[PDB]
RNA sequence: CAAAGUCUUUGGGUUCUGGGGGGAGUAUGGUCGCAAGGCUAAAUUAAAGGAAUUGACGGAAGGGCACCACCAGGAGUGGAGCCUGCGGCACGCGCGCUACACUGACGGAGCCAGCGAGUCUAACCUUGGCCGAGAGGUCUUGGUAAUCUUGUGAAACUCCGUCGUGCUGGGGAUAGAGCAUUGUAAUUAUUGCUCUUCAACGAGGAAUUCCUAGUAAGCGCAAGUCAUCAGCUUGCGUUGAUUACGUCCCUGCCCUUUGUACACACCGCCCGUCGCUAGUACC
């Protein structure tokens, strides 16, 4: 549902067609376009923002979208897959054509760079990855596996060393300088990673 | 000797006259195939506890009393189904949802509160322009209003013909 | 031609069948 | 299947026809096969053997 | 009453079909492959070399396709064609003998492209309504009153025939010409799988090789 | 149920009645019943009604869609010889295969696929040895099979060399002679091998086919799984591109011309002909 804050109202209750969850959502920066992604369907739907109705179902993952999300300069939205490939789609004027990048682990973290040239993802290796748009390869990775800190919970039966709970990041968002990324998930740790010199900067618990 | 299959048919003219003959048939009738679309108290034998008086006081005095109670246990119920359903399905510890006359405050104001309620509606839903009442006037949706006495024969013409199309759609 | 004319007869020669032995049963 | 019909020609008058086996397999013969004058492609309903011989009824 | 299989979809949903041709085409049959893209509505045609029927079978699955439409030829003329719907549904192999292409006729001109009415003569078996149900769903819904082009789909004497035909209407007779292929056309088997499967349950099967083979009809 | 009883099948006196219901169909010279008449005579098409239904046609302007359109290419087919289908009865047409060569041919050499099939009451897929220029022969073997054939050591392809632009060493039709194989049977050549013969064809008129990525084209291999197939069909993999993804300018097709949906914003009367109905006056 989106909602006014000038009136505080719901314009339209934008819904699927066969009634599925939604997990996430992208916005068409020109407010025509409202995408949402699933754990059911793994279809990405869309509405437009006048009529209600579903424009189309971008299909073509395996496995759920976790994320999604729409660069403000070149208006691409990127899905996000549990199939390890990272789908950038096109969905503007008279082409409809999806561009595919292969992924080592399920990325559960796509983070858009304000440029709009580069996505900054987290996989469940821990990794983060900054890939290209306009290419399909990647600048560079950096590696957040050591430096998160993990929680041994009351009923656990594992060292807090060698569980595989919280050593991902479920989140990132890039400085609107361009130049950092902030992370954090299940853990107990936050992080500030520099994006060309590749090294965080603080950790917060 | 005898032939193992049904020999392929032959197409003469005399088939195809047999054929878009039945066509012609079937398309001025109209009847044909096509994929349409998938579109979007017993009285109680039971002697009633209630006195004469009682049910006239009653009458002299939500969808039902007795209902709604029924909707009110049904969904402090669902809850309840949902927590211990939802904890086994979640990987994370949620805590309950609910635990179950004077004046009753909203521990949480929804909208803006400060603002008026009047400033919510939009000016279009307040004031919709229409058809005049008199039959001496007709009324546009934009605002241009028209008398039917200051209307030339062909814009008489034209008005008329412009709702046609709109009634007609 | 042999094949519309051996096919045609045994189609009679069936369809004459199951009436002259019907109209033993029921008689 | 060879030796049954003496040329092509021959063939093409009697194509069609409900072939049978001694096995008890029922066919038909279908084209006539060109570079050998005699011979023609017949489809079964089951693999024929080599050592089995075709009879095709007739009067 | 609709089959199992199309009963989900049946009047909500339009088809995505694909007409795919069977391995390097000649240059007839890959014209003859547009007549049938042109036939259906939402059509499209993808030139099949190096696929393999698994890979393109589970490469429309998930891209999610009502059906597939494959055809085979000898020398240039078509002679085998199959539908096969794609959520575990059921294919049809045709056979199909007397083809006239299109493009052999004249520069009459294009097709028409817009939603057609249909035609079923002379389906009175079980079977036949299996042919029925399979055969309707490769058309979008809900055809206009006065739309102008009707498919036809006769079947006298155990070939279904079909035929596509534009109409307009007189003072007093419809008159009709004819436009788009001439088939004759012909079941042979009947898979409750897709084509890829090869081992599904074979719910119909042409006996050829049988006393009464040629006796009965939609057998 | 005080009889509707009279300790396991019964005898106190007497009168009377039955020899099997209830719903139904039927044949019937077996027996009783049962009737009318014999002169008496209408006449492809309207008005209207029923059903069906915003009355129909045309223009203008705006917009959508497409290898039936625009726009840009690869590989060709048609010109040659054969193969094949369609006509015709010397020929017309359709699908195709071959090569015209140096991005080649020829000789060595380097050596890499995938899908597949395979023997019982029999003769299958066949390593290995031996013999034969070869084709093939032969003695053996493994395999009813992720087991043996088989790493199917496939072909294009790669390298080194010979040829040198000559219908040349390009091309292999037509043909002579011999040796093998399948088969009861090879003449009108089944096919294979060996030597000789060495044609057209110097990139193919007007026409016109297929195709957007592991694809087009080149290239060889496995199988013929109740139809269609045999120098063919259905498939498979190896080598691996040029070019296109815009626009309604044209040719078509289609949609709209109440904004109705709810904000804000923008827009802010589509047109004509004929019917239709109503009234007024004229003949």
């Amino acid at each position: 549902r989106a909602w006014d804050l000038i009136r505080y109202r719901n314009f339209r209750t934008f819904t699927g067609t066969e009634r599925i969850q939604f997990n996430c959502l992208a916005v068409d920066p020109s407010g025509e376009v409202v995408c949402a992604g699933s754990l059911d369907n793994f279809d990405i739907h869309v509405w437009s923002v006048q009529t209600g109705q579903l424009l189309d179902a971008l299909s073509g993952h395996e496995g759920p979208v976790s994320c999604l999300s729409f660069s403000q300069e070149n208006s691409v939205l990127a899905s996000a897959s549990w199939d390890k490939t990272i789908r950038i789609w096109s969905i503007f004027g008279r082409s409809q054509q999806v561009e595919p990048i292969e992924v080592y682990s399920d990325v559960l973290a796509l983070s858009m760079r304000p440029d709009g040239k580069e996505v900054a993802v987290s996989t469940l290796k821990g990794q983060i990855s900054i890939f290209n748009i306009e290419d399909a390869k990647q600048v560079g990775n950096i590696d957040c596996r050591k430096d998160i800190i993990s929680g041994r919970f009351n009923q656990d039966r594992f060292t807090a060393k060698n569980s595989e709970r919280s050593k991902f990041f479920t989140t990132i968002h890039y400085s609107f300088d361009g130049m950092a990324i902030v992370a954090g998930g299940n853990n107990n740790s936050i992080c500030l990673y520099d994006v060309p010199n590749e090294v965080l900067l603080k950790r917060f618990i | 000797f005898d032939r193992t299959a049904k020999p392929v048919p032959v197409i003469t003219s005399e088939v195809t006259e047999s054929l878009e003959d039945m066509i012609r048939r079937r398309i001025q009738d109209s009847n044909f195939d096509d994929l349409q679309r998938r579109t979007l108290f017993e009285l109680s034998d039971v002697k009633s506890s209630k006195s004469l008086a009682e049910i006239y006081e009653d009458d002299y005095t939500a969808l039902s009393e007795e209902l709604q109670k029924a909707h009110s246990e049904i969904s402090e119920l669902y809850a309840n189904l949902v927590y211990k359903l939802d904890v086994l399905s979640s990987v994370h510890f949620v805590p309950k949802p609910a635990s179950t006359e004077t004046p009753t405050i909203s521990m949480e104001d929804a909208q803006p509160l400060y603002m008026s309620n009047a400033s919510s509606l939009a000016p279009q839903e307040i004031y919709n322009v229409g058809k005049a009442e008199k039959d001496g006037e007709i009324r546009l949706k934009n605002g241009v209003a028209m008398s039917k006495e200051e209307l030339t024969r062909e814009d008489k013409n034209r008005l008329r013909r412009a709702l046609k199309r709109k009634r007609s759609k | 031609f042999e094949a519309r004319q051996r096919i045609e007869e045994k189609n009679k020669e069936s369809s004459d069948y199951h009436a002259k032995m019907a109209h033993i049963v029921n008689t | 299947i060879k030796d049954m019909f003496s040329s092509a020609m021959e063939v093409a008058r009697f194509e069609g026809a409900q072939i049978k086996t001694v096995s008890g397999i029922r066919g038909e013969i279908k084209r006539a096969l060109s570079k050998p004058e005699g011979h023609y492609r017949a489809a079964f309903e089951d693999k024929i053997l080599m050592s089995d011989i075709v009879i095709l009824r007739s009067w | 009453q609709v089959d199992d299989e199309y009963a989900a979809t049946s009047g909500i949903m339009d088809p995505r079909i694909i007409v795919t041709t069977s391995r390097d085409p000649s240059t007839r049959l890959s014209q003859f492959a547009k007549e049938i893209k042109l036939l259906f509505p939402n059509a499209v045609r993808l030139n099949r070399g190096n696929y393999v029927m698994p890979n393109l079978v589970d490469a429309c699955k998930k891209s999610g396709t009502t059906d597939l439409v494959v055809l085979h030829e000898h020398r240039g003329v078509p002679t085998s064609l199959t539908i096969s719907h794609f959520p575990h549904g059921p294919t049809a192999q045709f056979s199909l003998h007397n083809v006239v292409m299109r493009h052999d006729i004249i520069n009459a001109g294009n097709q028409s492209e817009v939603n057609p009415h249909l035609i079923f003569d002379n389906f009175t078996t079980a079977l036949g309504k299996r042919v029925v149900c399979i055969l309707k769903h490769l058309f979008n819904a809900g055809p206009k009153k006065d739309s102008e082009r009707v498919i036809t789909f006769a079947n006298r004497g155990d070939f279904i025939s079909v035929r596509q035909h534009v109409y307009v209407r007189t003072r007093e007779g419809v008159e009709i010409a004819e436009v788009g292929p001439r088939f004759e056309m012909r079941l042979f088997e009947l898979r409750l799988g897709t084509l890829e499967n090869k081992d599904a349950d074979v719910e119909w099967q042409l006996r050829r090789f049988i006393r009464t083979a040629n006796k009965k009809d939609y057998l």
